[PDB]
């Protein structure tokens, strides 16, 4: 996260770290959506241009964390993966369309002050909140700058951007399964996700019921925090029918 | 889950975090 | 990164 701040303890209790077993390293962010299911970006698990195709036994999920590098004894919980599910129409060849994946845990994780699931949006919450200018929150342990790494989880609040501005900021073909967020050059303020934040959540706090909803997944960008560029996020609601089908069929 | 999105150390205790008000103020 | 308990790597 560029131009963010340290998270408060328990501020993002759905935060998940995707962790490679060997070598032991951070791979991506992710989010907890139930006691057995974790949501992430497909490109965190499958990206053939970079020879990336992880299997379940390659990975661990670390939940309840604050420090990036410490083993947070008596606080974090480490879970093994039962199965990975990647969206069948995830477009890794072109533009990362439908950049979404689910991970089912081998055993349910115990909720605590530090571990708690985020809600997924209904159609009405999505329609009400996914408006240009409305702000969401992005969290992660990724790099602090494009060109270093944080001691603890970082947080930044960023406004959703009008779709024509998103489209005009890039040569990549944007789809309805993506949205973009960030400040414009004339707005003064700054902030973006960066390398290592991929797969983590873009959340919004509903003013109707005071619950946090995951509207986006950190998907892609061109650099980090560049003027005139915006971060792109998987549109969770538009892919929720697939999420539900997976959980109903395999949960 | 039934209590999804309600954080133990914040909403469950009626404590606000340091920047959530910035989000609310943008929901015009 | 601090080493994690071996139980999670087995
Ligand atoms: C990813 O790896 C799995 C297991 O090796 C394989 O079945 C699948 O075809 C691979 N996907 C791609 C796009 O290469
Ligand atoms: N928003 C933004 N500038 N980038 C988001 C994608 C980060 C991805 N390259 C990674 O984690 O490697
Ligand atoms: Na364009
Ligand atoms: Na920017």
């Amino acid at each position: 996260i560029v131009e963010g701040s340290d998270a408060e303890i328990g501020m993002s209790p759905w935060q998940v770290m995707l962790f490679r077993k060997s070598p032991q390293e951070l791979l991506c962010g992710a989010s907890l959506i139930s006691d057995r299911w974790v949501l992430t970006a497909a490109h965190c698990l499958l990206y053939p241009p970079w020879d990336k195709n992880f299997t379940e036994n390659d990975l661990l999920v670390r939940i309840g964390k604050h420090s990036r590098t410490r083993y947070e004894r008596n606080i974090e919980k480490i879970s093994m993966l039962e199965k990975i599910y990647i969206h069948p129409r995830y477009n890794w060849r072109e533009n990362l369309d439908r950049d979404i994946a689910l991970m089912k845990l081998k055993k349910p994780v115990a909720f605590s002050d530090y571990i708690h699931p985020v809600c997924l949006p209904d159609r009405e919450t999505a329609a009400s909140l996914l408006q240009a200018g409305y702000k969401g929150r992005v969290t992660g342990w990724g790099n602090l700058k494009e060109t270093g790494q944080p001691s603890v989880l970082q947080v930044v609040n960023l406004p959703i951007v009008e779709r024509p501005v998103c489209k005009d900021s890039t040569r990549i073909r944007i789809t309805d399964n993506m949205f973009c967020a960030g400040y414009k050059p004339d707005e003064g303020k700054r902030g973006d996700a960066c390398e290592g934040d991929s797969g983590g959540p873009f959340v919004m706090k509903s003013p109707f019921n005071n619950r946090w909803y995951q509207m986006g997944i950190v998907s892609w960008g061109e650099g980090c925090d560049r003027d005139g560029k915006y971060g792109f996020y998987t549109h969770v609601f538009r892919l929720k029918k697939w999420i539900q089908k997976v959980i109903d069929q395999f949960g | 889950e039934a209590d999804c999105g309600l954080r133990p150390l914040f909403e469950k205790k009626s404590l606000e975090d340091k920047t959530e008000r910035e989000l609310l103020e943008s929901y015009i | 990164f601090e080493e994690i308990p071996e139980e999670y790597l087995q």
